[PDB]
RNA sequence: UGCCGACAGCGCUCUGGGGAAUUCAGGAGGGGAAAGCAGAUGUGCCCCGCGGCGAGACUGGCGCACCGCCGGACGAGCUG
């Protein structure tokens, strides 16, 4: 395997901020670490010496759904450095704390998670990195920190509720700069049990757009996990910045 | 001196610094986002800077007595250079006679020596000096001032450590007196320096409005 | 015409203060 | 609280703002 | 704590038959290292915590990592009851049945798990 | 940028006075062009994205001075025509743009409102004080100068409501306590040099209200018991004096600032036979208080201090005048 | 009809007056949304009529809080009183625009005068509000001190931080920063002292041939001066130090008497003396901290810290990361972290996990569960010497 | 597209969507057929129909004397599905739409369309036939 | 990924092809910018007209879960 002490080089990636790590028998995704050679889930980490303070961290592809998708290939995430970025699902902060690296001291993360202990292990991330704030209550009720949520550009979302497509809308009501740029993770079995998964896929197309988006990309980000989709929208207009 | 952000508009740090920052720092520990710890953690925190600034004191006067002593052994050369640089020569000399047995050009690349010896092994361009870079003198040319610089205190600096390190003194004999070649050195090369300094540029024709 | 601010009426008073003090000014 | 400036007066690009400035490759033999 | 905590009527019951469904089956992992494990590589269709288990902080860090996965975890009242639901002659406190692409128990934990997921 | 148009208007609106003027002998004609010239870069430097509220105050300055210039050089020509309607419009508009553009500054406000009281538009004026203190609900200042101008007009209901909302809201400071009891007090020496308010129980509540507000400190209600000690030529003076020193005394019992209301309690509405006896009184409070299980350091600055302010007073005695220098030089 | 908005946001809340509201028919139409975009376009709209900032963070805590379960605030409260002109609705009323419905009802509630407006229903006051907070930071400039970002980091860290109640159950970088502390300086003490020990019978070497305990080598080196000045049991020092009569103070007597080795400078021991008291400073340092990070291994962990030891298991909790980490590691992973000394190891992983998903899981732990684990680990190592 | 094995579609399962082409409706109920009863006849499925916003205008674009027509497509019980672009053009939003979901079966009567989503793999093609309906390329039947 | 590389085949392109300064004419994109003239009337008074708050005082009918509704028309005082 990719054992570690390995020499390989990084290049750049097309989207800004992540950068492919290829050495040997290994090619594989990271990104630019902030707070300097610290792990946040034992996750793994490169150092390079340039002519100390620079590292950079992988992630697993099988871990976050991000990863999958990036690696399958869509066209555009829209969170270039600088975009804030809400999240949606804050699982402990794993996928969050790698796109708080994506998008630099100088972007901003707002996160959501609802459970308490998960939590836990959100704001202790938060504590590390100072570009992400979370937020802990029910991602269902945005009332809920229109107080502490300002307008951002980029919705990440991979919770796994039912009414995801109706939950995503109101949140992009409340929080999405038109010209909205938008990510959501879709996980057949959690919508629908019954149905083909992309017919499943389908009819959260036509919600989404019911709620006033337009799709441009989608894909089963399939060789890294069964039965979802990822797909990118935008808000409210048709290219995607402004 | 400062305790914790509780303490903060309390805490007295003109004495250490000035202010105009140790007000913005007040506002900081106000405005803090930091979480809250017991003053039985603080305790250890405190020790732990008093072991510190214990460490900084005892580095401070460890240098006041590395410049003495190097004033009392080799009076020439701290007259050079400054008795730290003097002393990393020294040090990877191993002893003063040890370093007194090298000629200039060994002094002038006294260190470099993978840097050295890559560029022999395989035929590139020399380095050009080792500790002397940061010894004090040479900060003051440029560029290629630097170089000539460098050969010239190079073999001054030769010629200061074998002058204390074989001409015998009376006793009776002032440190001023004891060290005047190390400031013979000193004023002759820094007026030499100021000169290459001051070496002009190139005349160039001088262009009116028109091409004439 | 919101602009004035009203001498305040038992009915405007939201702090205890103002309830004390329009007390005294009723009794007054 | 004044004081003078510095004049300091006297190709594509060295390192990259976009990606937290990877530095342009130096081009080692080996590498 | 366990605010996830299974009710009374017959659905214990059917977690119960889909236990013993999927230990016949063999798509069942068991006890809370194994449980871990299977979660961690993701297999896991579904999980089921006891809850009368001596001191719960077991059956507490186990929905951490379903939090993380979003599996759908369950609290049960009775460990040795998910033994004998298990076939074990040892009381168990946590279980991990995993999805396979081809069985009828699939459907069956799509109900289950639409049930948990109306649960909490 | 649209700067110059809006110049344009606001410079055309200005020109008929101007014309009046030039047909008037009241200035000659390159006078008037440097004052339209003047007048355009100012406007210009007005509109511009980047401005701040000193380039405003420079500005309105300049027209106001205008205005001073045309009062003076038209009296001495004598000629009573001309208004200074036009010029304290425009002044208005200035201003009124200047509180669109930078509505932040209590700096720019001021000068608004002092230039509105200066020309006597006090309706106007209120509404103004109206527009500011919503911007800048925590300003102490702004809320005694409303209420300050409402009490020197008289119409008390209102002067206690701006006072009362104040209160409401600035809970940080003392401040506004202290002043609303300040004015609230002048408000019953008014009754008494007229001369309920027989009661007069206001002060008395405001303490009471304080005792729990935020900022309830003990050094907060010896402030309170300084400015109450202000003007002491009073009926219930005594009554709230005594009420003051007793609820300080029942909860901050050995402060050193309840031992020095102790010491300077009786001293009410003091000049005069009856000035030393209670010297005498509130110097064996004093060696009481001194004597006293306090803090010594602290109580004897509060001493000291007020002993400068005593020998800041002039005409009395040199024997008690040197035997307090040896009592403050024995701190 | 709107007449005013209200905007609750992290620096504070603030209310609008309307001037020229929206095209609401044309609320869909693509100019108008670009024109909600461009600010020379809705500040025509939009003009600014009173603002309120928070006071204390604890001020906005109790906003923030207040407004998430639906309630208002006296102050909020303070602030509508304050703006609003006075009635009640019977011949006219005042139209509000505001986020939540429930605070809406309150406000219907507190003033019979006012008509409340949803966001949730409402779709042009939504968008209306929504265009407030897309130029947000433009509109408070004029009197916005510093700017929303660092207030807003600082609400949000406070709010979860309040809801979930971190503090009260996190110690774990205290915990691993000592263990680092610890091992640093342990190799600190290591390296001054065999500098000490070489540099000083470097002067005298029959002590390092006589003594060990480099650290008693340090506090003799201090209380030496010179190797000139002896005498055996001095003063309070070689009674506690070691043996003192007839052990060692007469054997260190007849060293010096005997020693060979060179005659030291007065700069020189005064600097060997410095360094060896910063050593034995820095020494007595690392058995307070011992004491302090056992007594907090105590505070937070108890059950690891009897079954493994305090040292060693705080070692495993910093080479996890957490404790959190700790325990949701498996414990195949705590391995990674003959037969018999594989399977104990097997045996106390197992042991050890679940101790710690206990110790941590507990918001305050006790002691008994380590305990009785601790006896399960004793009794299986009579099991395993029985054999 | 994801559950596409070789030109056959494992995804297409009753409940069916179907598409509903103009001329399709048109001749069905110039052949007097009802389109529920007979769609779930030739089917022997559950099915959804799905009339595209283009479809219903080109019908609307039709004129009165299709009234009849119109008003069989516009009873309220079928999902109305949108389109966002500018065409109007019934065969284009056909084409893009199958292409990019690649769920659904179409129901139509040109040839030149049949040619047109022949070309494609996986989508079964309906037509009546003047007795009935008539499915093309769905293995299930 | 080193030069040069004959013929034949292909491409681009032709006031030949490079390169540097410098001059003008447009294009495309990133930020920064309260960027904010929907109807631009001095102040103060009083009076009139109209309108709002608004203490307080009535009144009509309705009211088979019976618990209260809803409506007229007076009104001190304040204010636009
Ligand atoms: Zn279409």
């Amino acid at each position: 395997g990719a054992k570690a002490g390995k020499k390989v080089i990084v290049e750049p990636h097309r989207h800004k901020g992540v950068f492919v790590a290829r050495g040997g028998k290994e090619d594989l995704l990271c990104t630019a670490n902030l707070v300097p050679g610290e792990s946040v889930y034992g996750e793994k980490r490169i150092s390079v010496e340039t002519p100390t303070k620079t590292e950079y961290r992988i992630w697993n592809p099988f871990r976050s759904k991000l990863a999958a998708g990036i690696l399958g290939g869509l066209e555009t995430i829209y969170m270039k450095p600088g975009s804030k970025v809400l999240y949606l699902g804050a699982a402990s902060g794993t996928s969050v704390s790698h796109v708080a690296d994506i998008v630099g001291p100088t972007g901003a993360v707002y996160a959501v998670e609802f459970s308490h202990r998960s939590g836990r292990d959100l704001i202790n991330m938060a504590t590390r990195r100072t570009n992400v704030i979370p937020i802990v209550e029910d991602a269902r009720k945005p009332m809920a920190y229109r107080m502490l949520v300002p307008m951002v550009d980029v919705i990440f979302a991979d919770v796994a509720q039912p009414d995801q497509a109706r939950i995503v809308g109101i949140n992009a009501r409340l929080f999405l700069k038109q010209g909205g740029g938008l990510l959501i993770s879709i996980k057949a079995s959690c919508i629908d049990s019954t149905a083909p998964p992309e017919q499943v896929f389908a009819s959260e197309v036509q919600k989404l757009r019911e709620d006033k988006f337009f799709p441009k990309e989608q894909l089963t980000l399939e060789p890294y996990e069964r039965d979802h989709a990822m797909v990118s929208c935008v808000y409210l207009q048709k290219e995607f910045e402004g | 001196a400062l305790g914790l952000r509780t303490n903060a508009p309390n805490a007295d740090l003109s004495e250490i610094l000035p202010p105009e920052i140790e007000a913005a720092v007040k506002a900081a520990a106000d405005i803090s986002m930091g979480t809250e710890i017991s003053t039985e953690d603080y305790e250890n925190i405190k020790l732990l800077a008093v072991q510190v600034v214990e460490r900084s004191e005892y580095r401070r006067q460890l240098a006041e007595y590395l410049q003495n002593r190097m004033k009392a052994i080799s009076p020439n050369m701290t007259e050079l250079i400054g008795a730290l640089v003097g002393a990393r020569l020294i040090a990877h000399s191993g002893s003063l006679v040890n370093l007194a047995k090298n000629p200039g050009s060994t002094i002038q690349i006294l260190g470099a020596e993978k840097a050295l010896f890559r560029a022999l092994k395989t035929k590139h361009a020399t380095p050009k000096y080792g500790i002397i870079y940061h010894a004090s003198l040479v900060g003051q040319a440029s560029g290629p001032n630097k170089g000539k610089i460098a050969r010239q205190l190079a073999a001054k600096i030769a010629l200061s450590v074998r002058t204390d390190a074989f001409e015998d003194f009376p006793e009776n004999a002032d440190d001023e007196t004891r060290a005047a070649v190390g400031i013979q050195a000193r004023a002759k090369l820094e007026n030499n320096l100021r000169l290459l300094e001051g070496k002009p540029l190139n005349k160039g024709v001088a262009l009116g409005p028109n091409g004439i | 015409d919101a602009s004035e601010l009203q001498p305040i009426t038992q009915k405007t008073s939201g702090t205890e203060l103002e309830q004390t003090i329009l007390a005294i000014m009723e009794e007054s | 609280e004044l004081s003078v400036r510095v004049p300091q007066l006297p190709g594509p690009p060295d390192t990259l703002s976009d990606w937290y400035n990877i530095p342009r490759t130096n081009l080692t033999p080996e590498l | 704590a366990a605010w996830p905590k299974a009710e009374d009527p017959a659905l214990v019951q059917e977690l119960l038959d889909c236990v013993q469904q999927a230990s016949h089956y063999r798509q069942l992992k068991k006890g809370a290292n194994e449980t871990t494990k299977s979660v961690n590589r993701g297999t896991s269709e579904l999980v089921i915590l006891a809850a009368d288990t001596q001191p719960l902080s077991i059956v507490l860090h186990i929905p951490l990592i379903c939090e993380e996965k979003n599996v759908p975890y369950v609290y049960v009242p009775s460990k040795v009851a998910l033994g004998r639901a298990c076939g074990v002659s040892r009381a168990v406190i946590a279980v991990s049945l995993t999805s396979n692409e081809a069985s009828d128990l699939n459907s069956k934990i799509r109900a289950l798990r639409d049930k948990v997921e109306r649960l909490a | 940028a649209w700067v110059a148009d809006k110049a344009r208007f606001y410079l055309e609106r200005a020109a008929p006075e101007l014309r009046e003027w030039e047909e008037k002998e009241i200035f000659t004609k390159d006078e008037i062009r440097n004052l339209v010239a003047k007048r355009s870069d100012f406007e210009h430097l007005v509109l511009a994205p980047g401005t701040k509220p000193t380039d405003f105050l420079n500005y309105v300055n300049w027209e106001r001075s205008l205005d001073r210039l045309r009062a003076k050089r038209c009296a001495r020509l004598n000629i009573r025509s001309v208004t200074s309607h036009a010029s304290q419009a425009r002044t208005f508009g200035i201003f009124e743009r200047a509180v669109l553009k930078h509505p932040g500054s209590i700096e720019l406000w001021l000068a608004y409102l002092e230039f509105a009281a200066q020309v006597k538009a006090t309706k106007r004026w209120r509404r103004i004080m109206t527009r500011a203190l919503r911007l800048h609900p925590m300003n102490a200042s702004l809320w005694t100068l409303a209420g300050r101008r409402a009490a020197q007009n008289g119409d008390m209901q209102r002067a206690r409501a701006h006072f009362l909302r104040g209160c409401r809201f600035c809970t940080r400071e003392p401040t506004l306590w202290l002043e609303y009891a300040r004015c609230e007090m002048d408000w019953l020496a008014r009754m008494e040099a007229k001369k309920p308010a027989l009661s007069g129980a206001i002060p008395i509540a405001v303490f009471d209200v304080a005792r729990k507000q935020p900022f309830w400190g003990p050094a907060a209600a010896e402030k309170f018991f300084d400015v109450f000690a202000k003007f002491g030529h009073l009926s219930c003076h005594e009554r709230i004096i005594s009420h003051v020193v007793t609820t300080m005394q029942e909860l901050f019992p050995n402060h050193p600032c309840t031992w020095s209301v102790h010491i300077r309690q009786p001293l009410v509405g003091v000049d005069t036979p009856a000035f030393p006896k209670a010297l005498r009184e509130s110097l064996a409070r004093l060696k009481a208080a001194l004597q006293s299980t306090t803090d010594r350091k602290a109580l004897a600055t509060k001493m000291v201090a007020w002993m400068d302010g005593i020998l800041a007073i002039e005409k009395l005695d040199a024997a008690i005048r040197t035997v307090l220098e040896h009592t403050k030089r024995s701190l | 009809v709107v007449n005013f908005l209200l905007f609750e946001s992290a620096v504070g809340f603030s209310l609008f007056e309307v001037v020229h509201q929206a095209d609401t028919v044309g609320l869909e139409l693509p100019e108008v949304k670009d024109a909600m975009k461009t600010l020379d376009k809705f500040g025509k709209m939009v003009k600014l009529r009173s603002f309120n900032p928070w006071t204390s963070a604890a001020q906005g805590l109790e906003a923030i809080n207040l407004i998430s379960e639906g309630i208002m605030p006296e102050y909020l409260k303070s602030a509508l009183e304050m703006n609003l002109p006075q009635t009640s609705g019977k011949k006219s009323k005042v139209v509000l625009g505001v986020a939540d419905k429930k605070l809406a009802g309150e406000i219907t509630a507190a003033f019979p005068g006012v008509q409340c407006e949803a966001a949730d229903t409402s779709e042009v006051v939504a968008a209306l509000l929504r265009g407030i907070r897309t130029h947000a930071n433009k509109l408070h400039k004029s009197l916005q001190e510093g700017d929303i970002g660092r207030a807003q980091l600082g609400l949000g860290h406070a709010y979860s931080r309040a809801k979930v109640k971190f503090s009260v159950h996190k110690n774990d970088n205290h915990i691993i920063q000592g263990i680092a502390t610890l091992d640093a300086l342990d190799k600190s003490i290591n390296q001054g002292a065999m500098r000490v020990r070489e540099w000083y019978g470097w002067h005298f070497p029959e002590l390092i041939r006589i003594v060990s305990d480099n650290i008693t080598y340090a506090k003799v080196v201090l209380a030496i001066g010179n190797k000139s000045s002896l005498t055996d049991e001095s003063v309070d020092d070689l009674a506690n130090v070691l043996n003192q009569d007839q052990d060692k103070a007469l054997a260190i007597i007849q060293a010096a008497k005997v020693s060979m080795g060179q005659d030291i400078s007065e700069v020189d021991l005064q600097m060997v003396r410095d360094l060896a008291s910063n050593v034995t400073s820095m020494a007595d340092y690392r058995r307070i901290l011992a004491e302090s990070l056992d007594k907090k291994m105590s505070e937070v962990a108890p059950n690891l810290q009897v079954i493994l030891g305090t040292p060693v298991a705080a070692r495993l909790i910093a080479h996890a990361g957490s404790l959190t980490n700790l325990a949701k590691y498996p414990a195949s992973t705590l391995q990674i972290l003959p037969k018999v000394k594989g399977r104990i190891s097997r045996y106390l992983a197992n042991k050890c996990s679940i101790a710690s998903r206990i110790d941590n899981f507990s918001e305050k732990p006790t002691r008994h569960f380590g305990e009785v684990l601790r006896q399960q680990l004793e009794q299986r190592l009579e099991w395993y010497a029985k054999g | 597209p994801s559950s596409m094995f070789f030109e056959h579609n494992e995804a297409l399962v009753p409940p069916y969507n179907v598409l509903v082409d103009t001329n399709f409706l048109s001749r069905t109920v110039g052949a007097k057929l009802p389109l529920l009863e007979s769609a779930m006849d030739c089917l022997y499925a559950s099915v959804n129909i799905i009339i595209t916003s283009c479809v219903m205008a080109e019908l609307e674009k039709l004129g009165p004397r299709y009234r009849v027509a119109l008003m069989i497509a516009r009873d309220e019980r079928w999902q109305r599905l949108t389109c966002d672009h500018k065409g109007t053009y019934a065969d284009d939003c056909i084409v893009d739409r199958v292409q990019k979901h690649r769920i659904y079966i179409v129901a139509t009567n040109d040839r030149d369309l049949k040619r047109r989503i022949r070309k494609i793999p996986g989508v079964p093609i309906m037509s009546v036939q003047k007795g009935k309906y008539a499915i093309e390329r769905l293995p299930g039947a």
